[PDB]
Formats: structure tokens, C-alpha cells, sequence
């Protein structure tokens, strides 16, 4: 339960396979909906337990409420935490994009990675999560954009 | 879309 | 059934490689959240 950066992996399919990644904070851990579907989560001889989700945002969290209330300042570049399946942690800096949406603006990185990568944190200067990788869209020339998607912190 | 298929 | 594996920690790296454009795009957000291109 130290914090840092987790791969979700799953035993149900051939071998072991990497389905996504997450963050522990706090006590708490963070991941995209799409990753568990919810499902309770074993950390060792331990269990994790769903706490909060939501579809339509892609989040859920365990053993207590979202945490990650950092946000992208809409200026600098972030450094994307990618935990790509099979391999090593690396930080991969952006600059941003920008979705574009009825309900306001969030900010989005163009890098492309496995699908479970799904869950990777995004990170500001100084550290702080800013939100997870891995719900986007793909543009019209074939390239993936993901949302930094990012929670509220009750 | 979640881009490895998507 | 899942289970997690600790990968690291969560910190900037100085001398992180920097790649990927800025694309400024209109998208919607359906009830499944599923993000589309308008």
C-alpha cells in the first residue's frame, strides 16, 4: 500500500497479463473504470475494495474517496508516467492539447501506448498527479489523444 | 480508444 | 480476478524525453464515457 504507481494485472486470460496501472495516495487507489470494471482488487495477501466509481468519467477509486485533485495550470508541460505492459516505469514530457468540450476545456496528451497502459498518471512539475491516461479518441489521421482525466476530490 | 484496437 | 504490483514512484524525471504535438479538438462525451470527435 506504499505509495507510487501499480500495474492492475489480471491471472484469467493466457499467463499473466497487464490489463492497466494505477495510483496509490493516501491510502486510496486510482485507476480508470474501464481497467476493473470495478471489481475488487488484490494487493498481496490483502484485498481492495471499491469505493467510488463512475462510468462517464472512466474513474474509480478503492478503500476510500478519490484523492487527485491536482490540475493541468493550461500552461506547461507534464510529464506522462507511463507503465507500459511488460515494461519499465518512464516519464515521457508533453505539452498538452486541449479537448474541447460543451462542459469546458480539458487538457489531453497525443502519445499512444498499449491499452494497458490505461491508468498511467500524469504529472505537473512539481510531482502531483493531474489526472490518468488513457480515455481519448482518435484523430483524423489515425493518432490517439488521451483526456488527462482527473477527479474531484470530495 | 482505451490506443492499442480502440 | 486482479491483482496490483508496485512499478515505481510518481516523479518528474529532469532529463525525461519530450515528444507528442498539442492538438487543440472538438469532442463530446457520451454517457458511456466514450469521447468522440465532433
Amino acid at each position: 500500500t506504499t505509495d507510487g504507481v501499480y500495474r492492475v494485472m489480471t491471472r484469467r486470460l493466457l499467463g499473466s497479463t497487464q490489463v492497466g496501472v494505477g495510483v496509490m495516495q493516501e491510502g486510496v487507489f486510482h485507476t480508470m473504470w474501464h481497467v476493473t470494471k470495478g471489481a475488487a482488487l488484490r494487493s498481496g495477501e490483502g484485498r481492495l475494495d471499491p469505493y467510488w466509481g463512475d462510468v462517464k468519467q472512466d474513474l474509480v477509486s478503492y478503500c476510500g474517496p478519490w484523492k487527485l485533485d491536482a490540475a493541468w495550470d493550461g500552461l506547461s508541460e507534464v510529464q506522462l508516467l507511463a507503465v507500459p505492459p511488460g515494461e519499465r516505469a518512464k516519464n515521457i514530457q508533453t505539452l498538452p492539447g486541449i479537448f474541447k468540450t460543451k462542459d469546458g476545456d480539458i487538457g489531453a496528451v497525443a502519445l499512444d501506448y498499449p491499452a494497458g497502459t490505461s491508468g498511467s498518471p500524469i504529472l505537473d512539475k512539481c510531482g502531483r498527479v493531474i489526472g490518468l491516461y488513457g480515455n481519448g479518441v482518435v484523430i483524423k489521421n489515425g493518432s490517439y489523444v488521451s483526456a488527462i482525466t482527473q477527479g474531484k476530490r470530495e | 480508444k482505451k490506443k492499442g484496437x480502440x | 480476478d486482479m491483482y496490483i504490483e508496485r512499478a515505481g514512484d510518481i516523479t518528474w524525471e529532469k532529463d525525461a524525453e519530450v515528444t507528442g504535438n498539442s492538438p487543440r479538438l472538438d469532442v463530446a462525451l457520451d454517457e458511456s464515457g466514450d469521447f468522440s470527435l465532433v
